[PDB]
């Protein structure tokens, strides 16, 4: 895979850096004591959504309850959000394909401050798992030029 | 960082690059490898000021923001004639009538 | 015992989604039908999703498409209303499990412009040099993922002068006042 | 290795050989099976390209080599309107 080289450069997927600080945006106007309860209950409630915003951007990793939402090729797992591991923290896991690059995102949030950090990881297994090797056909269409290919018409 | 330079002398122009915190003397070494003259025989100039061999490129005024690939910074070169220096001279480009 | 699914989502103002949908519907039906082959899915008849606002399917070459998913009723920021969001996908359906990949908006615009909106023609450079007319590529948002060839940059910088100047000449005809749908605009807190 | 590019008015522009390979025309002059001594040629005279245009072109080489795999902010390439048309002639004569 040539995707491993495209991971080495910095910010291969725009607005997202290889390491980044994340916050829990949501109920920004309400008091902090209420926010700590809103975020804690949201991870536990069965049909609640939690999202984390990369600071300085409007880009967010959205975590959905699988029983209330689905997507084309995203596969539900029970361990992507883990609280009861460490008291006061919450760890996060996110496999996804960004610009044809299979990545794994790992991070954490402090329960009292609602702040955190995280960085990306390469998933060379998913690159092998993805069939027809259309990711190299995808990269072809991304480097193609259309600027002078259409045939002119004079009528 | 990276600085992008145009070493110009007479009608000769060298598009090259170097680290922002790099010495001026090492830049004369890049010139020696291209134009085959030892650094003892060449003066390097930035704007209207002689450059010290020891001073870094960043200290002389070549920041990563001024010297860029789309608009490089101009560096003068003198190539001392044997036994005597010569004045700095950079012949201009052609002007486009428009 | 609670399972999660994760997808990258841009958080965008509701006003931006209205602006994007109005542009997509215009170019498939009432305009010059530039996006006539696009497909719009209302909030109903979408595969069931609480937060699923709509889908836009933009087909590409070789049985491939781009899917633009809009989300609503997201985690509240201030006050009491739910937040909106957008998610960008590239879908290749030729392989056994469909190939799915999330793409940033500047990539998606670049992929869409390969096939859909008008660009410089075959004779674009020849006509420009001699003084003949030429289409101007109304979708400059498309040529923004990859650094373009110097032939494009030169002719595009040349177009900015033909649009900036009324005859005081007027070789080429002006762009339309109705923008084209841009995902970089939809997902960008530009200003 | 560095190659030498002579403009129409005699100006000499020395750029990195790897960068000059950007131009399709220059590539066919500098790389190939070697039957015509391409891999031993390190100088090219352009009667067709003036110096103010060729100077812009050489910047374009160093500009395309840096910001080609970096998905960071790709900086705008300044093209003044007076040079605008003239530069397209050089670019068409060279690229592809």
């Amino acid at each position: 895979p040539d995707q491993r080289s495209k991971f080495e450069n910095e910010e291969f997927f725009r607005k997202l850096s290889r390491e980044c600080e994340i916050k829990y945006t949501g109920f920004r106007d309400r008091p902090h004591e209420e926010r700590q309860a809103r975020f804690q209950n949201a991870c536990r409630d069965g049909r609640s959504e939690i999202a984390f915003v990369a600071t300085g951007t409007n880009l967010s990793l959205q975590f959905f309850p699988a029983s209330w939402q689905g997507e084309q090729r995203q596969t539900p797992s029970r361990e992507y959000v883990d609280l009861e591991r460490e008291a006061g923290k919450v760890y996060l896991k996110a496999p996804m394909i960004l610009n044809g690059v299979c990545v794994i995102w790992k991070g954490w949030i402090d329960l009292q401050r609602l702040d955190g950090m995280g960085c990306l990881e390469f998933d060379e297994e998913r690159a092998q798992q993805e069939d027809a090797l259309a990711q190299q056909a995808f990269e072809e269409a991304r480097r193609r030029t259309r600027e002078f290919e259409d045939r002119d018409r004079s009528h | 960082m990276d600085v992008f330079l145009m070493i110009r002398r007479h009608k000769t122009t060298i598009f090259t690059d170097a680290k922002e915190s790099s010495t001026v003397f090492e830049l004369k070494r890049i010139v020696e490898g291209i134009l085959k003259r030892p650094p003892d025989e060449q003066r390097l100039y930035k704007d209207d000021q002689l450059l010290d061999d020891g001073k870094t490129l960043g200290e002389c005024g070549f920041t990563s923001q001024t010297a860029r690939p789309q608009a490089p910074a101009t560096v003068g070169l003198a190539f001392r004639a044997d036994d005597t220096f010569e004045a700095l001279c950079i012949e201009p480009f052609s002007s486009p009538p428009e | 015992e609670k399972m999660w699914i994760v997808r990258p989502v841009w958080r965008v103002d509701r006003r931006k989604i209205e602006q994007w949908h109005s542009l997509v519907k215009y170019h498939m039906y009432k305009g010059k039908k530039e996006a006539r082959e696009w497909e719009y899915v209302p909030h109903f008849k979408v595969p069931w999703g609480w937060w699923s606002h709509s889908e836009v399917h933009i087909p590409l070459g070789n049985n491939t498409k781009i899917k633009v998913t809009t989300y609503w009723n997201l985690t509240t920021e201030k006050g009491w209303l739910g937040t909106y969001g957008a998610a960008l996908a590239y879908i290749d359906q030729k392989c056994d499990p469909p190939y799915f990949t999330d793409i940033d908006p500047i990539v998606a615009d670049s992929l869409i412009h390969k096939i859909y909106f008008p660009c410089f023609t075959d004779k674009a450079i020849r006509q420009a040099i001699l003084g003949e007319k030429v289409l101007l590529c109304g979708f400059q948002r498309g040529h923004r993922d990859q650094v373009g060839t110097l032939q494009y940059l030169a002719i595009q910088a040349w177009a900015r002068e033909q649009v900036k100047k009324h005859g005081r000449g007027s070789q080429v005809t002006l762009p339309s006042r109705v923008h084209f749908p841009s995902l970089a605009y939809l997902c960008g807190t530009l200003a | 290795m560095y190659v030498k590019l002579i403009s129409s008015d005699g100006h000499e522009f020395i750029v990195k050989r790897e960068h000059a390979l950007t131009s399709g025309t220059i590539k066919a002059m500098l790389s190939g099976p070697g039957q015509f001594a391409e891999n031993e040629t390190n100088e090219v005279n352009f009667r067709e390209i003036p110096s103010h245009v060729l100077s812009k072109v050489c910047m374009y080489f160093t500009y395309k080599v840096r910001y080609t795999n970096s998905s960071t902010e790709i900086p705008e390439f300044p093209i003044a309107p007076e040079i605008a048309l003239e530069l397209l002639m050089a670019a068409n004569f060279l690229d592809c």
